[PDB]
């Protein structure tokens, strides 16, 4: 049960960072621009079984756009992303939508306002209204603080499978197995490499 | 093996190409990734377009053809006028022919929808270049082709939709003003015939052709004149015929929504009737063909069958758009009274749907309505039953306010919030405002609703955590709506009930929810507390008992409610009340240790802050200083005994002391926040010792780096020591920002401060430097900078060059320093420009480089300041008049500031700051235009008496020629000639700038486009 | 989990150490559990992510492991794991785990050390 998902938005909005968090759990601090598109599989476990997503992480920056709207062909759902700390990225949402819904004529789409964790927010709540007339779900998210980070995928999973009561469920975990020179050197490097974000609550 | 297609010496194997495309779209892993690159490199090939017709023909893969069109699209939008005239006509032909061919094969028309829509867009892109100047018969020959097929007619409607989109909706950014106006006029001139085709198709039909036609209308409605809508039969069709079939139902409702925003006359009774009729019809159809007013729209939306969610969303948009504008047409005629109230009853049902963003759309309307009812006379009684229903909907669906710090978990326990629920902040304000409006419209009904709902919690017939919470929050939200006397009686009963309820319901889960709510209500009603001392006093005492509740959620809210109350009721704590032995602030202080015993450090500081609010009300400078001293009894005795042991020996090297010291300062910052200028005495008590502790701590940090390395800056011990340094700065910043006696700041505080902090910063390694130092200096320069010119120069000398070297390598490292650096420069450039005059030529050059570097940032906090500084600097130099330094500045840096501003405007990476870039460029051009620069900007180089105006043109035309070599000379000539003339009118000027950006993205733009006006 | 007893629950954030690129990387944030199997008397760490409820940790608390401290934290530990079946196949990770407070780090440790004594039997 697998579905093509395209992720579109302006350069720097935190698309690849959003996917990375969902893949591995990491928060990539650095901004390495995506070149064209990156395809990543992403499985969730639900009460209606496992759903799969082919997450096509498309490029935001124009110069690295590659095939552009060619990436959207046969896409069964989508995520449009912008940065609440950048007003220009929200003004561009309709352009991204235009391109997307010209190829993908009928699919569930989530609009997402990233980086809400940042104190000095620019794109105010009230301002966000483009989603309404175009029948898109909206969510405030933060790839950093994990705010509503599950919501885009949970909602898409509900629309694609066709069950509004689709909730995530824990994978019944198997009992783990009962199992030397390099180890000593590798551990030393680890202790002397400081853990990031020491002023977080966790 | 796959890279054969990237070879243009030999032929192109279409079969190989198709394998590469299949591998990308259907494949996976590294095979997918590899093909993906190959396809991109192919697509990006400048000569790739020549392979389009070859691919369009012999390829069987539809995706291969889609990319053929993507390659053409690029060629058409950008390099179209660069092609020979033959290639243009040939490309037009087989694009037109491809569309004919795919439409006349029924098989291909049905299953290859993606490819046709891309073909139709690719056509529209040509039109944008060719039509109607070099294609006058497009529309006439389009309306003719429609008759001879159903596939073609339908596809023509798809083309017209895309054309309308590109001309009216998406032209502002993609075309010049002159070209956008040209195409808009051309569509307007031929729309009389376009509509004739549209109106004909609508009469002769529920099918894919009708849908396609209705989709095009929706785009026309954005711009077409109202007469095409109101002087035809189309409203009747839309409002009745097209609503009864579900496939065309959705698009019609969207068209009618757009019709409800068309520019109409206001004194035309015939159109007023039509506007009532198309609504009346529409609402009748929903009643018969969809669902009645009584239908449970909450349950439907939740079930989510087919497009019921989308539908309900679009209905909500229609009902609120139309009513928002036209509802007054229903309020007066009694035959239309049922239609009015049903339309609203539908909205009431819609407002019950469990879905946030839908609710926000309905709430927007309710606010809009209740606002009008609150004012417009003889109206509210019309909606008495609608409102009465709406009070229930809102009160039963109140979102948790920010103040309530408790929430339920998945196990059934009431735990503290992990983060702030930041998405709902605005929702509450939206709900509050409406509910406040509804309370005023009928206070008796609001009171009766809530009081009864509450009585169904006491008896427990409707008892639940949700039911009690939503009700409690609602009661808090309507605070200050009622009159004081009607409020008193209301709150009285409400509190008694919640107290009565609090006693019976036991357990840490129950009391947690109840207490938090009682805290929210008490805190939201300050006026009641001001009148009722005995009550207020017992509350505050009880709040202090919550500061000993082991449950961390309740405890934290205790502290937040205490300060929230005190912020409003401060006065009743500073004076001695009747029947009281002492002013209560005095009772608070004497047991401050007991009260805050179980509280955490941060919560303790809040407590101290609240006390500072209360003390600041005391105006006798004797008692205020006495109270201040009594308040700081514990943090000063802790302090005094540390300053003894600290001065006795630099070894403080205990992590337990570092935390205690850090807390003595944090407490001072907290009391200083609330007491502002009234904090001075307490500052002086610790000021000299503190600056000595800053010097001592500073050394340990340096000593630990020497002994452990850069890594030590990450250790708990060092971070502890740095926190002390940072917090000390915060205290001096906090006071100075609010200080009233500036003489004392300069003569007492400033010189010891600069000595303690600057050299230390200058002489530490980058990673040990605190950005806070820069922040503290900004606030000092802000307030007393003008009084301490020598001290401002000292600040520059110590931080300017060394900080600049930390940030001039990349745009990412040392982000805090980066930001505060440019704040510091800005305030110096405003308040003490003299310090920059004293900088040597070499140091001033770096300062110029520093500003231009700040343009190139993508961070707004840095970018905004970067342009603002430059603007201020040009004002500063202009201010000096015709002196040598002003001349030397212009000769050195005027063309750097002109050429740098142009790079960031045009590189398509700094569109966020376009406005201020324009403003800055406008100012620089205006200087030459108004002969404000007294000396020649050239140097020998150009003829003797050449004016600066002529030379500015000569430089810019050269700059731009080399920067953008695909533009003609006239394109640049026109651009500048226009741009210079318009140097006084910003809005126009910017239009010319936006025009220029559009032209550099393509080839052979019309130089007459810059004549727009 | 129906055949296991919960010995210790504490909220935590887990990291794994990237070798090739010298840095720590987050693997999850949620409730780290100590689960003793009632049939085999073997204790294990099982930790799921918040909201999505996916396994970021799943290994036996081997008596071989020692909790070393990190240079930058007083509320964290770092140790080697030879077989973690969270992502599926067994794999050797160098984990770091961080907690809310110091007490949460120290309580974890003593329980971890108690867990290893149960496993040796
Ligand atoms: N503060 C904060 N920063 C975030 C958040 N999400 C992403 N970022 C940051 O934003 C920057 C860009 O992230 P990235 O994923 O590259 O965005 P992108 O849309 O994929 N860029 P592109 O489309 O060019 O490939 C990074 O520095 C990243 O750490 C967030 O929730 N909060
Ligand atoms: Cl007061
Ligand atoms: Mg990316």
């Amino acid at each position: 049960v697998q579905f093509k998902l395209v992720l579109v938005g302006d350069g720097g909005t935190g698309k690849t960072t959003f996917v990375k968090r969902h893949l591995t759990g990491e928060f990539e601090k650095k901004y390495v621009a995506t070149l064209g598109v990156e395809v990543h599989p992403l499985v969730f476990h639900t009460n209606r079984g496992p759903i799969k997503f082919n997450v096509w992480d498309t490029a935001g920056q124009e110069k690295f756009g590659g095939l552009r709207d060619g990436y959207y062909i046969q896409a069964q759902c989508a995520i449009i992303m912008f940065d609440v700390t950048s007003r220009v990225t929200y003004k561009n949402v309709p352009n991204w939508h235009r391109d997307l819904v010209r190829v993908c004529e009928n699919i569930p789409i989530v609009l997402c306002g990233n980086k809400v964790d940042i104190k000095d927010r620019k794109v105010k709540a009230k301002s966000i209204v483009f989603h309404r007339k175009k029948n898109l779900q909206y969510y405030d998210i933060s790839a950093k603080s994990n705010y509503n980070f599950e919501k885009p995928f949970l909602w898409l999973a509900r629309k694609l499978i066709g069950d509004p009561n689709l909730e995530f469920v824990a994978m019944p975990a198997l009992a783990p197995p009962e199992v030397a020179a390099q180890y000593e050197h590798d551990l030393e490097v680890a202790q002397t490499t400081a853990l990031p974000d020491e002023d977080d609550d966790l | 093996a796959m890279e054969g297609i990237l070879d243009f010496s030999n032929d192109l194997d279409i079969a190989l190409l198709d394998q590469v495309v299949s591998t990308f779209y259907q494949g996976s892993g590294v095979q997918q990734k590899q093909a993906q690159e190959i396809l991109t490199k192919f697509q990006d090939n400048p000569d790739a377009w020549q392979k389009a017709d070859q691919i369009l023909q012999f390829s069987t893969n539809p995706q291969s053809k889609f990319i053929a069109l993507s390659i053409l699209d690029k060629l058409i939008t950008r390099k179209w006028k660069l092609l020979p005239n033959d290639h243009r006509i040939g490309i037009r032909n087989f694009v037109v022919g491809m569309i004919i061919s795919m439409c006349q094969d029924d098989e291909v028309f049905k299953t290859q929808k993606n490819l046709i829509n891309k073909s139709d867009l690719t056509l529209v892109q040509i039109l944008k270049q060719e039509w109607p100047q070099n294609w006058p018969e497009f529309i006439p020959e389009l309306i003719g082709s429609s008759s001879s097929s159903v596939n073609v007619c339908e596809n023509n409607m798809i083309v017209l939709k895309l054309l309308s989109e590109e001309v009216f909706d998406f032209s502002a950014e993609q075309m010049t003003q002159a070209k956008a106006l040209h195409l808009k006029n051309s569509m307007s001139k031929e729309f009389e015939q376009i509509f004739k085709l549209c109106f004909q198709v609508l009469e002769q039909g529920s099918s894919s052709l009708i849908v396609a036609t209705l989709e095009s209308l929706l785009r026309y409605l954005h711009w077409i004149p109202y007469r095409y809508i109101y002087e035809t039969n189309i409203l009747e069709l839309l409002s009745t015929k097209f609503m009864t079939s579900p496939d065309t139902r959705a698009i019609t409702l969207k068209c009618l929504t757009e019709v409800s925003n068309l520019k109409i006359p206001q004194d035309n009774d015939l159109i007023k009737r039509q506007t009532v009729l198309f609504f009346q019809n529409t609402l009748q159809q929903i009643a018969t063909s969809v669902m009645p007013v009584t239908a449970d729209l909450k349950a439907t939306y939740a079930n989510a069958n087919g497009n019921d969610q989308s539908f309900l969303q679009d209905l909500a948009m229609f009902l609120t758009t139309y009513l928002a504008r036209n509802r007054a047409l229903l309020e007066s005629d009694e035959s239309l009274r049922e239609l009015l109230l049903n339309a609203h009853q539908y909205l009431i049902q819609l407002s019950k749907i469990e879905e946030r963003e839908l609710f926000k759309t309905t709430l927007d309307y309710w606010h809009n309505l209740v606002a009008d009812l609150f004012y417009e006379p003889l109206k509210k009684h019309i909606y008495e039953e609608i409102c009465s229903q709406l009070r229930l909907v809102i009160i039963e669906n109140m979102v948790r306010p920010e103040e309530v710090l408790v929430v339920e978990n998945d196990e059934g326990e009431i735990v503290r919030e992990f983060v702030k629920e930041s998405d709902t902040i605005q929702l509450y304000k939206s709900e509050r405002e409406v509910l406040v409006y509804l309370t005023h419209l009928n206070v008796i009904d609001t009171e009766e609703i809530m009081i009864s709902k509450l009585a169904r919690q006491i008896d427990g017939s409707e008892w639940s955590w949700h039911n009690i919470n939503t009700l409690s929050w609602a009661i808090g939200s309507i605070s200050g709506t009622m009159s004081e006397d009607t409020e008193k009686r209301f709150v009285v009963t409400v509190i008694k009930d919640l107290l009565d309820l609090s006693v019976k319901k036991r357990g840490k889960d129950n009391k947690a929810v109840v207490a938090s709510d009682i805290m929210y209500v008490v805190g939201q009603y300050p006026r009641f507390l001001k009148a009722h001392w005995n009550f207020l006093r017992t509350v505050i005492l009880k709040l202090f008992e919550f500061m000993h509740e082991t449950h961390e959620g309740v405890q934290d809210m205790a502290c937040d409610t205490f300060i929230k109350i005190v912020q409003k009721c401060k006065y009743h704590f500073v004076i001695q009340q009747p029947r009281e032995s002492e002013p209560f602030i005095q009772t608070i202080i004497r047991d401050i240790q007991k009260t805050t015993a179980d509280l955490q450090p941060q919560q303790v500081h809040t407590f101290y802050k609240a006390c500072g609010i209360i003390i600041s009300e005391e105006r006798s400078v004797a008692e205020r200083n006495r109270l201040l001293s009594d308040l700081m009894q514990l943090p000063n005795m802790a302090w005094d005994t540390i300053v003894e042991q600290s001065t006795a020996n630099p070894t403080l090297l205990d992590s337990e002391t570092v935390k205690i010291i850090a807390n003595i300062i944090k407490t001072n910052v907290a009391v200083c926040t609330s007491m502002g200028a009234d904090f001075y005495p307490q500052l002086g008590h610790i000021y000299y010792n503190m600056l000595q502790l800053y010097r001592a701590v500073s050394s340990m940090i340096s000593a630990q780096v020497a002994a452990e390395g850069l890594i030590a800056t990450k250790t708990p011990k060092v971070r502890g020591l740095r926190t002390i340094k940072k917090e000390i700065l915060k205290l001096v910043e906090t006071y100075i920002s609010k200080a009233r006696n500036l003489d004392d700041v300069v003569k007492v505080l400033v010189e010891p401060l600069l000595n303690a902090v600057l050299e230390d910063y200058m002489n530490n390694v980058p990673d040990a430097r605190d950005a806070e130092v820069l922040n503290c200096m900004t606030t000092v320069v802000e307030k007393v900078g003008h009084m301490i010119p020598q001290g401002v120069i000292l600040i520059l000398q110590s931080v300017f060059e060394c900080t600049l070297d930390m940030i001039n390598k990349d745009f990412t490292e040392y982000p805090e320093h980066r930001v505060e650096f440019y704040k510091l420069l800005k305030v110096i450039n405003e308040k003490s420009f003299a310090a920059f005059l004293e900088l040597p030529p070499a140091a001033f050059k770096l300062f110029v480089d520093a500003i231009c570097w700040a343009f190139k940032h993508n961070n707004r906090d840095v970018e905004v300041n970067g342009l603002q500084i430059a603007l201020d600097l040009v004002k500063n130099i202009e201010r000096m008049g015709n002196v040598p330094f002003a001349n030397e500045f212009h000769k050195n840096y005027f063309f750097i500031f002109v050429s740098e501003t142009f790079f960031v405007l045009t590189d398509s990476d700094h569109k966020s700051g376009f406005s201020k870039q324009a403003l800055l460029l406008m100012k620089l051009i205006s200087l030459v235009y108004d002969n404000k620069i007294s000396v020649p900007l050239y140097q020998a180089e150009v003829p003797q008496g050449t004016s600066n105006q002529v030379y500015l043109s000569q430089y810019l035309a050269n700059m731009l020629s080399n920067a953008f070599p695909h533009l003609t000379s006239e394109q640049i000539a026109s651009f500048l000639s226009a741009l210079t003339k318009q140097c006084k009118d910003l809005v126009v000027f910017k239009g010319t700038l936006r025009d220029f950006l559009v032209q550099i993205k393509e080839v052979g733009g019309d130089p007459t486009d810059y004549l727009f006006a | 989990e129906e055949d296991e007893e919960v010995l210790y629950k504490v909220r935590a954030k887990l990291f794994r150490f990237d070798k090739d690129a010298k840095e720590w990387k987050e693997r999850g944030t949620g409730d780290c559990k100590f689960l003793k199997n009632k049939k085999t008397n073997k204790v294990r760490i099982l930790m799921r992510r918040d909201k999505t409820l996916k396994i970021c940790a799943n290994h036996i608390i081997a008596p071989e492991y020692t909790l070393k401290p990190n240079v930058g934290s007083d509320r964290s530990w770092v140790y080697a794991c030879t077989a973690d079946i969270a992502e599926g196949e067994a794999e050797a990770f160098t984990f770091a785990i961080r907690f809310g407070s110091k007490e949460n780090a120290d309580k974890f440790k003593e329980e971890f050390e108690k867990a290893q004594e149960i496993n040796k039997k």
